[PDB]
């Protein structure tokens, strides 16, 4: 095929995910292991089809102090499948201590005498998770120290910031892998407004650095300053891995007015029962050639399912009439079918998978302008309770 | 385009030499520095000492 | 002769235990003492080419460490545990028995991902006992990490079957016992009803050294709160006793059980105390055959600490009751008593660099005999430049 010819000595093979949230509602009865199984998985992936890395978008971890649960779960999952003896053939041309100065062991993880690294693992300190408390050290440093996780893309200064980049060469292909950690919104955007942000570039072979680029930031638009626009970066970088933002939209997407792409890969847990959540999760193999690039998303079959739907009932004036007296049992009854059709589709849909969680996530939005009158979310659902993971979120009225 | 230029390449005076390994398919290319080393019993079947082997001291 | 006991069949072993790593880290005193004496206890492992470290417990003081802790803990270890020397001593035991909670069922350098010079063996003190619905503690972490090889756990609380490590180099072979830190009555209980058994390897049957380390109270603080020595056998023939603090390391021979015990102490003043007073130190444990031999090395890092008390009532010529002025004697008397105090800690100080500066202190004062107590806050005033405890220097009681 052409991926196969297209997988040569000069092609890097680049998974890429983001916002595992790691031991996110870790106890929970039902809900406990996605987690973590959804990390098995990935890691799995990564092994079969032989990456040359993985490249997290940050939120490793969901909170900012994993519990001792987590930690030893993701280490004992990272040793049992980034160590092992598969060669790497990409080496760094970069000054390791300038990438990661605030480590004691400043260099590559695979580059250590003592560890037998496999599969190399890059990320970048994610807002849940960045360096807190008077030492200013975080999670990944945890990782990191252990000799697990390459933790790069700190910011040294406050006041500039120098967005010194890890030059990777995997024959005659090289890569420039520019990592900014997760800064909070109205700060970065005022450091941007003031010409404090610069990145350094290779001044060796300068047009032949694909540059990838990769931020833990809001893409949308929140607020005055409360996100990033894309117009701040330049058109020199070639890929950028947004990560932040849960959705998924990980087909990269081409920026006419900047001339470079832009890839979400999206959550890899539905943290939140919001649209942008239902989307099918899906995880990134980024393959990068020269200066070209392709990207392939890979389905997760351990993503427990999220279906969700929004239900105007004033836009069904024949179904639902606000002053017939029995219009809230029409209602209970529609959205009972509903739910009953979301079930339908989600078990065949499982059917193919069984990897799959049993129960998935359903919530119906229901707009009940009009005049329309809420009933009893908790009753309604007593009849779903062994059904679908979110009993007590089953339904959502707004207006 | 153009931004800040750094000759980032780390070539000092004698320029970094790359690590290698032993040329599986023609020249393999590995930068890895691990080697596990060996302990007494490598190689050999475990003379291992359990189950019945073990008597509650009375 | 240790030079003559130094031979391819004989084991060394360092010794050390309520490392309690990171109490009170905060502090910018004391904050980094905890660091220091863990880097200075790993180096002269390093130094003395031990064969393998056998850390008593309470590797950490805080059940679930603080991020610097556990940061900092790792750093050290990987740079000081982690190389290129051969370990040159062989496991004969079913290994999955013994670290069987973990994944990865084996001696970590036995793994071949890792590249361990000096193994770490350990059991599990009170204060990081496992806990939660998990069974987890930070020892686990490590040991997931492959660094320290958490051994000694029990898998039930109604039965306890302590089955050992076989440890051989060369001719000499050990038996490692390791019974992890366990509530006290329970322990109790379940040795007066049987249920506590040690199994042991038919095989040269009396050619393994039989060592038993265990972190439980020595002395009797209660009815049931503490472990009488008697309930061990004498087949064992060297017990580490892990939790009293107070450093004994010299081997003593209890004529009852005939087997030795020994008391390494922890590696840093917890508390104030006298057992506390006397200077730490850490075994490097040798074992040849059935013979042992356990020499101490001090620490030049932990903060000193010097404690003396001082009964009123038995200096009638220099203090009288009646003396209106009685309490300004008694004060400069504490002065001078604490001046001394000073000067013989910079005088010990002199010969080691590495010594921290500011030695704590904590004078105890019987005030019996209708003496009244001075403020302690006003008194330690002139010192809280000068020791490392300046808040409670002096302790007051009857
Ligand atoms: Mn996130
Ligand atoms: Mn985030
Ligand atoms: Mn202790
Ligand atoms: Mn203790």
């Amino acid at each position: 095929s052409t991926a196969d010819a297209l997988d040569d000595e000069n092609t890097f093979k680049i998974l890429v995910a983001t916002d595992i949230h790691l031991g996110f509602m870790e106890k929970d009865a039902v809900r406990g292991n996605d987690t973590f199984v959804t990390l098995d998985e990935i890691l799995r992936l990564a092994q079969e089809n032989e990456v040359d890395f993985i490249l997290l978008g940050g939120d490793l971890f969901h909170e900012n102090k994993p519990s001792r649960k987590t930690l030893h779960t993701c280490l004992e999952l990272l040793r049992k499948y980034c160590m092992g003896d598969r060669p790497v053939q990409f080496e760094i041309l970069s000054d390791q201590s300038v990438n990661f100065g605030f480590s004691k062991f400043p260099w590559v993880n695979y580059q250590d005498g003592n560890l037998n690294i496999s599969i190399p693992v890059f990320s970048i300190h994610g807002n849940n998770d960045d360096p807190t408390g008077a030492d200013a050290l975080c999670a990944l440093d945890i990782l990191s120290c252990a000799g697990f996780v390459n933790h790069f893309g700190r910011s040294m200064s406050v006041e500039k910031i120098d967005i010194s980049p890890v030059l990777l060469q995997k024959g005659s292909t090289k890569i420039a892998l520019y990592g900014l950690g997760s800064i909070p919104d109205e700060r970065l955007y005022r450091m941007f407004v003031n010409k404090k942000v610069t990145m350094l570039r290779p001044k060796e072979d300068e047009n032949s650095w694909f540059n990838l680029f990769v931020i833990h930031q809001n893409r949308s638009k929140h607020g005055s300053t409360n996100f990033i626009p894309e117009q701040f970066l330049d058109d020199f970088i070639d890929l950028v891995i947004w990560g932040h933002e849960h959705e998924c939209k990980i087909a990269p997407t081409k920026n006419e007015q900047q001339l470079f792409y832009i890839s979400q890969p999206g959550s890899s847990v539905v943290t939140s029962l919001s649209p942008g959540e239902a989307v099918k999760k899906h995880v990134g193999l980024l393959r990068i050639k020269g200066r070209k690039m392709n990207m392939h998303k890979i389905p997760l079959h351990t993503v427990r399912q999220f279906f969700m739907e929004d239900i105007v009932l004033a836009n069904h004036p024949d179904i639902f009439n606000p002053d017939n007296p029995k219009v809230t049992q029409a209602i209970q009854s529609f959205c009972l079918e509903k739910i009953e059709e979301m079930l339908e589709n989600a078990e065949r849909e499982r059917l193919g998978n069984s990897h799959q969680p049993e129960k998935p996530l359903v919530r119906l939005r229901v707009d009940y302008s009009g005049g329309f009158e809420p009933f009893s979310v908790l009753r309604f659902s007593q009849k779903f309770v062994d059904r679908v993971a979110n009993p007590k979120d089953i339904i959502h009225f707004f207006r | 385009l153009l931004t800040e230029f750094r000759s980032l390449v780390i070539k000092n005076s004698t320029s970094r030499n790359p690590s290698g390994i032993n040329d599986d398919y023609g020249q393999l290319k590995n930068f890895k520095k691990f080697k596990k080393v060996t302990y007494p019993g490598a190689g050999k079947l475990p003379h291992i000492i359990g189950g019945s082997d073990l008597i509650a001291h009375h």
